[PDB]
RNA sequence: GCGACCCCAGGUCAGGCGGGACUACCCGCUGAGUUUAAGCAUAUAAAUAAGCGGAGGAGAAGAAACUUACAAGGAUUCCCC
RNA sequence: CCUGCGACGGACCGGGCCCAAGUCCCCUGGAAAGGGGCGCCUGGGAGGGUGAGAGCCCCGUCCGGCCCGGACCCUGUCG
RNA sequence: ACAGGCGAGAGACCGAUAGCGAACAAGUACCGCGAGGGAAAGAUGAAAAGGACUUUGAAAAGAGAGUCAAAAGUGCUUGA
RNA sequence: AGGAGGGCGCGGCGGCCGCUGCAAAACCCGGGGCGCGAGCCCGGGCGGAGCGGCCGUCGGUGCAGAUCUUGGUGGUAGUAGCAAAUAUUCAAAUGAGAACUUUGAAGGCCGAAGAGGAGAAAGGUUCCAUGUGAACGGCACUUGCACAUGGGUAAGCCGAUCCUAAGGGACGGGGUAACCCCGGCAGAUAGCGCACGCGCCCCGAAAGGGAAUCGGGUUAAGAUUUCCCGAGCC
RNA sequence: CGACUCUCGGCAACGGAUAUCUCGGCUCUCGCAUCGAUGAAGAACGUAGCGAAAUGCGAUACCUGGUGUGAAUUGCAGAAUCCGUGAACCAUCGAGUCUUUGAACGCAAGUUGCGCCCGAGGGGCCGAGGGCACGCCUGCCUGGGCGUCACG
């Protein structure tokens, strides 16, 4: 509820909504079975509630994992891509060529001209 | 005529893309004129169809009468207003539905982000 | 064969029915190389649109022996007569050609 | 016998449900699938059956990492930041 | 048979599942085509070989 | 015995690369017969179908151990002839 | 004889917002979007929807304007 | 170059025995041990306003009645 | 047989001229006509939204046949037929309805290498309860192996699982364009006990081999050793 | 007069032609270049208050999150929300989750079968969670052989 909230909240207070609405999904199922009427749509209500707190929690876990990992980076964390974009030469190695090739470029580049 | 490239001219694919129509696209679809008043007052023509708007019906056997929105059913393209209705052989009341190119918007129910539309059309249709 | 005709000659003993090429992306075909033009022409704008300059040869073979027309590039010989480096040539629009010689 | 009467046996199974493709192809003696060859490291396919390539190929299934690839390919795989907040 | 494999046991626990009536407030939908399941199966007819 | 090298062995050693999928186009191999010849064996079907592999947004080719016989032309590719 | 850094635009690609004019009178019809009368828009009379052949009921179309985001090459003036 | 993929535009093309096998929960139902084979099936009405109630009948239904411009009465446009 | 000319009809496209909710197309009619004819024109009805004629041009353009395709429908015809496995009867109940359901009584059959009681394959909910619109159960049904809604399968000891059989796969190596085909061809064999010592892969049997359970009770439906009671074992 | 057969018309049947349609097909043209050991295509099983399929999703399961828009979704019912950090079977995407499998990778496979190693957290025990395939490359560690030597 109020995700905004959510974000406020430590680790110790998120780990203890999510063991509220737990609870109070069981008592749900267990009156799913029995009989109600209007605790049903709970049901939906709470179980969102549940995925939105694992959300959160998971989203602070992976930004803090970032921020404590800017040497190697663990294979979760990676950049991923197509595995033929990470196959990809870097633009330095792209753009790397030889000396022959470096000095005609200096020496004579296409110039800029003009017909009369 | 037409002169985009990037925009169709086939039967076939604008009835596909009228009947296929996302429910945030049907609001726009569901639109209904203002009012002459209104027109004056705001400098705009047309407006999308809400809930709890006055409305009258201007075609149709109910042509005259008046209410307010209780319904906008975009799936079925018809809003529902209020005590515009129909018994049925058992004798239970039912709701008309009507579709909105056949109604006038009389009162509008501004929230805040109306009035920020409102001002948008209005500039275009007063420049 | 029944009456006075030609000798009938139709290449049409293979699965040549697989092989049809049609022309319907001829006007499309035009469109597309007139945009690489002008496209082309916006990415170098003050060098003329033409290409390099081009030298004046004979045509090969007794055929077409009086013709002239563009070569490929000068000669070697013929951009030392005028000045030109070789390596300068290219860089301001002169074609190269090291292959031809002058008789 | 070599009708009714040799039907009846009908007893043994020749193929099982395969684990790879689902059908009850997998001929149990031989240990392969007759449909997808499922031991075989490449999946059985022919181009003398286009009407069996059709049937199963990418689309007749669900994709479940495809489908999502062209719409990262529209954004460049940015796979970085996120929209300013509101 | 009694001996099963726990294979074959998941699997016709779902065929089991899918041989219902379609719920009636299905056919009252807006734009509804559906009439019957077109997928029910007897066991005396129509055996899933597996 | 201490050492230098060579060849090789074992590692859940540190960091990495490969296998499969897709078929319209493209690269490599392998390879029929129906058919036509009014029979049929060379020939044709066809360096095609089928079969086994390899890529890309294109691929392959490509800068003369090339043509010609001309007053000579001048990489590759594609179109017309 | 010849030989790096930046600032501000352009051009290319995408996205969004806004952008003309009757629902006037009569008749028939369940319904006018039909017929008759009087009018308006048009760089918009492509198309579609709406209770019957709808330019002006609605979405759009035309001519444009405004804003947001990529691509890190290519190029136009500055230091 | 491009009968595949993603995204666009168009047509002197077909119009439900046609056009792709598939306009529809179609490579589906179903058939074969298997490799494989492979359909049929679109259209109420502007709006369900989808026929209350009386009576006969075990029921299904009928006869009255009601809705609709129309019974067009849920495989329902027309209906050889 | 065959050729040719001039016409009739179908569907588009470019043009021209029109019709239609004061009722278009299609369809129907012992309606009226025109044309030798292909055909056309009008009338009445149904139907409820589109259609026609003329010039030019184009085409998936005209059916009685093909043991032609698909679909529908006749006569045959209320006909052929429903005849193996000895067999039923009475009273009552229930029900709208009973030759066929249930109870009781009687008469018979299977005759224990059964028409009895339980399993392996195979099936997959057919098992049990309650209920019943139609369909189906080749007569019928109140009834069900049908249909609808629910319920139901409990293990340390029963099995699988463990072992190997005929056999299958397979590391290295060998062959092969590759797919793939070869396991004795020996390759530092990838490890085992207590530094020291030794050193001659897997799959394949619910009938082969094999750790360990008995009696009594219990449900609508289980347990022929799973639940309960008691008593043991590995 | 009647029955039967045949025939003509009217009405009713049977059947689904014709006509008018069409979110489908077919043909042509254009633009773009993006699958996988960071586990793809394909296969299985689950998942909703009422769902079997199709569609969607993965024990966060017809969805979580961000952004945009701005008051619905609806077959029935209940909840949430409205001058708002705010409805939606809405759009879009940068943050997440993502069962059993499958090239499929501890060994297998008509088996949810048979192993080994580490390990949060509460000597030993119980652990949540996770590893252990093959080929190859660079580097590294531990080694083998009088194969080539040198000095002892
Ligand atoms: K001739
Ligand atoms: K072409
Ligand atoms: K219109
Ligand atoms: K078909
Ligand atoms: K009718
Ligand atoms: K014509
Ligand atoms: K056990
Ligand atoms: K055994
Ligand atoms: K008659
Ligand atoms: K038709
Ligand atoms: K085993
Ligand atoms: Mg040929
Ligand atoms: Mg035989
Ligand atoms: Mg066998
Ligand atoms: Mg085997
Ligand atoms: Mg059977
Ligand atoms: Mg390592
Ligand atoms: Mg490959
Ligand atoms: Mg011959
Ligand atoms: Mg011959
Ligand atoms: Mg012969
Ligand atoms: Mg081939
Ligand atoms: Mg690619
Ligand atoms: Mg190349
Ligand atoms: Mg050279
Ligand atoms: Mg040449
Ligand atoms: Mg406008
Ligand atoms: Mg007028
Ligand atoms: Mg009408
Ligand atoms: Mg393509
Ligand atoms: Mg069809
Ligand atoms: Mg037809
Ligand atoms: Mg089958
Ligand atoms: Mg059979
Ligand atoms: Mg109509
Ligand atoms: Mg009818
Ligand atoms: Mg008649
Ligand atoms: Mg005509
Ligand atoms: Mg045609
Ligand atoms: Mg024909
Ligand atoms: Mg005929
Ligand atoms: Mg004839
Ligand atoms: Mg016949
Ligand atoms: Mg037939
Ligand atoms: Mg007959
Ligand atoms: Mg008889
Ligand atoms: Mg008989
Ligand atoms: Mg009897
Ligand atoms: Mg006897
Ligand atoms: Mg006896
Ligand atoms: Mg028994
Ligand atoms: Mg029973
Ligand atoms: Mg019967
Ligand atoms: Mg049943
Ligand atoms: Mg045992
Ligand atoms: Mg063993
Ligand atoms: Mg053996
Ligand atoms: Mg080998
Ligand atoms: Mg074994
Ligand atoms: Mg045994
Ligand atoms: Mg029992
Ligand atoms: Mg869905
Ligand atoms: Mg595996
Ligand atoms: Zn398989």
């Amino acid at each position: 509820v109020k995700a905004g909230e959510l974000w406020n909240k430590s680790k110790d207070d998120l780990t203890k909504q999510l063991a509220e609405l737990k609870t109070e999904l069981g008592q749900l199922r267990i009156q799913k079975v029995a009989s109600s009427g209007s605790k049903l749509n709970r049901i939906h209500d709470i179980r969102k509630s549940i995925a939105r707190v694992l959300t959160v929690i998971n989203a602070k876990q992976r930004a803090q994992l970032r921020l404590f990992y800017k040497k190697y980076a663990p294979l979760d964390l990676r950049a991923k891509q197509t595995r033929a974009i990470r196959r990809r030469l870097s633009p330095d190695e792209k753009s790397r060529v030889l000396e022959k090739t470096k000095k005609r470029t200096v020496h004579f580049p296409q110039r800029k001209f003009a017909i009369k | 005529m037409k002169r985009n490239p990037r925009v169709t001219s086939s039967r076939r694919k604008c009835r596909k893309a009228h009947f296929t129509a996302p429910s945030s696209v049907r609001r726009v679809l569901m639109s209904a004129a203002l009012s002459s008043e209104l027109r004056h007052k705001y400098n705009v023509r047309s407006i999308p169809i809400r809930k709890d708007d006055e409305v009258q019906v201007v075609r149709g056997t109910y042509k005259g009468r008046e209410g307010k929105v209780v319904q906008v059913y975009r799936r079925r393209w018809v809003i529902h207003v209020e005590r515009i209705t129909r018994e049925k052989v058992n004798g239970s009341t039912v709701n008309v539905g009507i579709h909105p190119s056949k109604v006038i918007v009389t009162k509008l129910k501004l929230d805040k982000d109306r009035k920020a539309l409102l001002d948008r059309k209005a500039r275009g249709r007063a420049a | 064969v029944k009456h006075n005709n030609v000798i009938p000659n139709g290449h049409f003993k293979k699965h040549w029915q697989n092989y049809v090429k049609t022309w319907f992306n001829q006007p499309a075909r035009k469109q597309r190389r007139r945009i690489a033009r002008q496209k082309n022409a916006v990415k170098i704008f003050p060098r003329p649109t033409s290409g390099p300059l081009r030298p004046i040869v004979q045509c090969q073979t007794r055929k077409y022996n009086m013709k002239a027309r563009a070569g490929r590039g000068f000669t070697l010989e013929e951009l030392k007569s005028a000045g030109i480096p070789k390596k300068l040539a290219p860089t301001i629009g002169i074609s190269v050609d090291h292959r031809r010689k002058n008789r | 016998t070599k009708g009714t009467g040799s039907f009846g046996k009908r007893r043994n199974k020749t193929h099982t449900l395969c684990i790879r493709c689902g059908r009850r192809s997998f001929h149990l003696q031989k240990s392969t699938c007759s449909s997808c060859g499922y031991p075989a490291a490449r999946i059985r396919k022919y181009n003398w059956s286009v009407k069996a390539i059709r049937r199963k190929t990418t689309g007749t299934g669900r994709m479940r990492y495809m489908r999502h690839v062209p719409r990262r390919f529209k954004s460049n795989f940015r796979e970085g930041t996120e929209a300013a907040p509101r | 048979p009694s001996h099963k494999t726990f294979r074959i046991k998941q699997k016709l626990a779902k065929k089991q599942r899918q041989n219902r009536p379609i719920p009636y407030w299905i056919r009252m939908r807006t734009d509804n085509t559906i009439r019957y399941n077109a997928k029910r199966r007897h066991w005396r007819r129509t055996k899933l070989g597996f």
